């Protein structure tokens, strides 16, 4: 009957009479997991496995419960062994896919950007095997595929390792919005002269749209479609995705208007067309979920977009009073102060934002590197000053981490060359300057292009 | 991993600087510049002076600066050491006195090389790695039997990526070799193939040539690598990820630097969750690997010696040794000496042992 | 929602055994703990109030849950840590103070009431698996 | 004297570098995360209590509830956060 707090006493009483009852151990561990006692559930499932090593459901439950405390190696080992033992049950396959997806997401969060892509590819391979051979399908597997397909868009330096063949196989093995965004499998890869980022975005949209089964699941389905279209529009910057996102968000709001994330998405979608509707949506989202601090930051950035400095300052003061550990309010305050004309306070706020970010924001890294470069170009410094050299080194490290996610950025490449030429790091400068020279050569007939090319060639001659 | 208690101590242990230390289940071995090799029994009793349970052997008039020990189950216990002239010398330890047997394991053409560093790789055949003053790494396989009949078989060499002085070396349990050089460059190569894998440079700047790798260590899991290097009178530690070869971060404290003077040695605990570093400034610092934050700090004084007659407050020139720098540090597994243990050697010619609370 | 003012067949599977015989109040506390209720004990010192705490620790260990022991005097945490580590076998004991942490992933953790209050206000994940909390020197 | 006072170098000092060197609001936002509202439910059949099958159903429990926006004991765990303090 799904009241798991009431069965704990009965399972314990049953285990007090026969301590060797495996089924009672499995039930008790399942009750602890359902009640929020993950570690106790892990201990109980370990005991059940010790009593009978051939029990597969105990191993599956233990792996699932181990995934909840951040131990992905042991859980993945257990689940791989279980799936190799009994390969005909879809439950174990879906559990393995979920654990792989969660491991990759955690690795991305912690800064291990190179392992996350490989684990994402492994997850895609397992999903392909499931869908093709096992002939199974449910909403969860498509949700996991959509979640894992975003790491190829966030880590743009590794987008060339996208498994297009496995993806087309998975989609081929398995109408209202198809007229707005025009995303169809039959004509997806037909268009040539587009990067792999566009292909990844289209695959994300298709994965969101394929995840079909009191009208909560339908609303969630439309909300997921809207979020995917919003991400595609932000990355590619094309009008036809904004309209699809608006369509999906409106349909989801019609099906259920009680959720806050739908209003957040609708506010972000129309943030450039009509600021009044966006403000209304952000305010309603705050009213529905008041313990969410992203709505306040969105509203402050919307105020900054229309050049209302005092409104943004007041909202950011409230946000700082509400979420000090976040780094976005400090970045916003630093931007406002830099526009106003202050230099020392802007630098202090940029440094605080960068330190609080802990490698999770590209904007923080870029702004910090630009500020450090702007303060130490014609300041009259000597190589014997330790603090200036350490600042330059930190800026260089931040720019390398930034380039891991967003390469082919002209301003960041120029700043990196300026820092590297001053730290006497000539090989990295050579590589980055070759990349930048290729970019500028591809991008070009005007006048300022020639002048920028001449300046870049002068710096490149200095590097040689 | 937060409380360490001093257990045993020994002052004026050697007649010169104690440059390295190593340990096994049975004993702890140290080398020094006087040319002697000393063995300290790990299985002691309560209120027993460590100098009572010690055995010394004379090796070379030039002095010694590296040592390593191999113990495996017929029970064999081997010691390999390097002298200041550049020789590679192997000894067999047998027990209740201790017997030193000199082994002649290198051929005639292999005795013309000057070695600096060395490390044992235990079976999980045993392997030995070593570095040359010319920047080369040699790989050996050790066969104890053919009956006792030890032979050393050469497997191959790894040349320098650029040549520079090879200062440090390590070998992991998954089959990787790391070599450090005197310009700040680290090379990682495959054990079964002798083909290099990664090559990353850890320098804050190249304005001055005062960058140099002093220690490289592999995590007990083998998925992490720690590097200690100089930054023009400072000491720095950087963590790398060995499966794909990417920078993770750095360990730092207000004094962007880990130590005030120089970082001499590194060491991981049994689980690979804590790292310890030894500094020329006379401190031991312990770090959390996941959070990259300092946990604790230990201070070294000349007055820590239990026996007051073995306290060396000043050296032969009158310079103070009130806060002496640490040369080397080592973690000891549980049961070697309940919980883990630690050992270190300092500039006051002392060797010290510690215990972890819990 | 009420308070009430107050053997071999009643409890045939005890979680701990002692060489001597428990008194009547110890048996009552053990029995009501086994039934699944809370207990308040008020007795003279050295009358055997630590038997109840030890039985609670063992009973929570059998269910594979955790116990927290707290006191308002900071000089008794170390004594209790040593005593419990000497008394129990196969059960882990830990100690949490302002700076030091000893065996953080143990079965029985020892701290002061201020540490517990800070943990409660900061939403510590340790309380997820805790079944009993012992208040001493009330 | 020659090496210290009259030896030119090909590495430009910071003075010459100072003489010659010349130095979207929607991308600052966070797009919300996807929502999943389904799970497996495992069923038993028999007096021994062995699992006989499973079905996918709807769960009655906000969707993405973490320690920053929920007070429920069933919210998600952040293992990168201190678990004791």
């Amino acid at each position: 009957k799904q009241e798991e707090s009431d069965s704990i006493e009965w399972f314990q009483s049953a285990l007090r009479v026969d301590p060797n009852d495996v089924e009672s151990w499995v039930g008790l561990g399942q009750a602890y997991h359902a009640c929020g006692r993950i570690e106790a559930s892990i201990k109980v499932f370990d005991k059940a496995i010790q009593l009978r090593p051939s029990h597969t459901f105990a191993q599956y439950f233990k792996a699932i419960s181990l995934c909840d405390v951040g131990e992905y190696l042991e859980s993945l080992d257990i689940l791989e062994k279980v799936c190799q033992e009994a390969a005909t049950e879809e439950s174990f396959q879906i559990g393995l896919v979920e654990v792989l997806m969660r491991c990759s997401l955690d690795l991305y969060s912690q800064g291990f950007l190179l392992k996350s892509v490989s684990i994402a590819k492994d997850t895609i391979e397992r999903i392909k095997i499931i869908i093709s051979e096992l002939k199974c399908e449910n909403q969860q597997v498509w949700i996991y595929l959509s979640q894992v397909l975003r790491l190829f868009i966030w880590i743009e330096s590794k987008v060339d390792t996208l498994p297009v063949e496995s993806l087309v196989s998975i989609f081929e093995n398995s109408e209202e919005i198809d007229s707005v965004d025009n995303i169809k499998i039959d004509t997806l890869l037909d268009s040539t002269t587009d990067d792999n980022v566009s292909i990844a975005c289209k695959f994300l949209i298709l994965a969101s749209k394929y995840s079909v089964s009191a009208g909560t699941v339908r609303a969630s389905y439309w909300y997921n479609i809207g979020i995917s279209e919003l991400t595609a529009f932000i990355t590619l910057k094309e009008p036809q995705y904004r309209d699809a996102a608006i369509f999906a968000f409106k349909k989801s709001i019609q099906l259920q208007s009680n959720t806050s994330e739908t209003w957040i998405g609708l506010g972000i979608a129309t943030m450039d067309i009509n600021f009044r509707v966006s403000q209304h949506c952000f305010i309603k989202a705050t009213a529905l979920e008041p313990k969410a601090t992203n709505t306040w930051f969105n509203l402050a950035m919307l105020g900054l977009k229309k050049k209302d400095t005092e409104f943004a300052q007041q909202v950011l003061n409230k946000l700082q009073s509400l979420a000090p550990q976040d780094s976005s309010p400090w970045l916003g305050m630093a931007l406002i102060l830099e526009e106003q004309g202050d230099i020392i306070g802007s630098s202090k706020l940029f440094a605080h934002s960068f330190i609080l970010s802990n490698g999770r924001s590209k904007a923080a890294q870029f702004m910090y590197a630009k500020n450090v470069l702007e303060n130490h170009i014609n300041n009259g410094d000597d190589e014997r000053d330790i603090e200036t050299v350490e600042k330059l080194t930190t800026a260089s490290i931040a720019l390398e981490q930034f380039f891991k996610k967003s390469p082919d950025s002209q301003f960041a490449l120029q700043c990196a060359l300026l820092t590297l030429e001053r730290l006497h790091h000539y090989e990295n400068a050579n590589e980055l300057a070759n990349r930048l020279i290729g970019i500028l050569e591809k991008k070009f007939q005007d006048e300022r292009e020639l002048f920028n090319f001449a300046i870049i060639k002068g710096q490149f001659a200095r590097i040689h | 991993s937060k409380v360490f208690i001093a257990t045993a101590n020994a002052g004026k242990a050697h007649d010169a600087d104690i440059f390295s230390v190593s340990a096994c289940n049975s004993f702890t071995v140290s080398c020094s510049g006087d040319g002697y090799l000393k063995v300290w029994d790990n299985k002691l009793l309560d209120n027993e002076n460590p100098k009572d349970k010690s055995y010394s052997h004379f090796v070379h008039k030039s002095g010694l600066h590296h040592v390593d020990v191999l113990q495996a189950i017929f029970e064999l216990c081997l010691v390999a050491t390097t002298s200041f002239s550049g020789d590679l010398l192997f000894y067999r330890i047998t027990r209740k006195k201790v017997i030193f047997e000199k082994l002649d394991l290198l051929d005639s053409d292999m005795k013309k090389h000057s070695f600096w560093a060395l490390k044992w790789g235990a079976s999980n055949s045993h392997r030995l790695v070593a570095t040359d003053v010319k920047g080369t790494t040699y790989i050996w396989k050790f066969h104890p039997f053919a009956n006792w009949s030890p032979t050393l078989e050469l497997q191959g060499t790894v040349e320098s990526p650029m040549s520079q002085f090879a200062t440090s070396v390590d070998i992991s349990e998954r089959g990787l070799i790391a070599t450090g050089f005197n310009n700040g460059t680290v090379q990682i190569s495959e054990l079964s193939t002798l083909r290099p894998l990664y090559n990353f440079e850890s320098q804050h700047s190249m304005i001055n040539n005062s960058n140099s790798i002093r220690s490289v260590k592999f995590s007990p899991q083998g998925s992490l690598l720690a590097i200690a290097h100089d930054s023009n009178s400072f000491g720095c530690i950087t963590l790398y990820e060995t499966e794909f070869g990417e920078r993770i971060g750095s360990l730092s404290v207000p004094t962007e630097f880990a130590h005030s003077s120089w970082v001499m040695s590194l060491s991981f605990n049994d689980s690979g969750e804590t790292l310890c570093s030894a500094g020329w400034d006379g401190k031991l610092r312990f770090w959390d690997v996941k959070t990259k934050e300092r946990i604790t700090t230990l201070n070294m004084h000349c007055d820590d010696i239990e026996i007051e007659e073995d306290i060396l407050a000043v050296d032969e020139h009158g310079d103070s040794l009130a806060e002496p720098g640490v040369f080397d540090v080592k973690f000891l597994k549980k049961g070697w000496r309940l919980n883990e243990s630690l050992c270190c050697v300092c500039l006051d010619r002392s060797i010290r042992w510690f215990r972890e609370a819990g | 929602e009420w308070a009430h003012v107050v053997f071999d067949e009643l409890i045939p599977n005890p979680a701990r055994s002692w060489p001597f015989e428990l008194d009547t109040f110890q048996k009552e506390a053990v029995y009501h703990l086994e039934q699944g209720d809370s207990v308040f004990v008020a007795a003279h010192t050295s009358a055997g109030k630590t038997v109840v705490a030890e039985y609670a620790i063992a009973m929570a260990h059998r269910n594979m849950t955790k116990t927290i022991y707290t006191s308002p005097i900071k000089a008794l945490s170390n004594q209790k840590f040593r005593d419990f580590k000497e008394t129990f076998d196969d059960v882990n004991i830990g100690l949490i103070t302002g700076d030091v942490q000893i065996n953080p992933d143990a079965n029985c953790l020892i701290m002061t009431t201020e540490i517990l209050r800070s943990m409660l206000y900061r939403g510590a994940d340790l309380i997820r698996d805790v079944e009993f909390v012992i208040f001493d020197e009330v | 004297i020659k090496d210290r006072f009259l030896r030119p170098s090909n590495a430009l000092p910071w003075s010459l570098l100072d003489m010659v060197q010349d130095v979207d609001y929607k991308e600052l936002l966070k797009v919300p995360d996807p929502i999943n509202r389904t799970s497996y439910q495992f069923k038993r059949t028999g007096l021994e209590g062995k699992i006989s099958g499973y079905k996918e159903e709807v769960d009655l429990k906000v969707a993405n509830a973490n320690a920053s926006n929920s007070l429920s004991i069933t919210r998600s765990i952040n293992h990168n956060q201190n678990s004791v303090r």
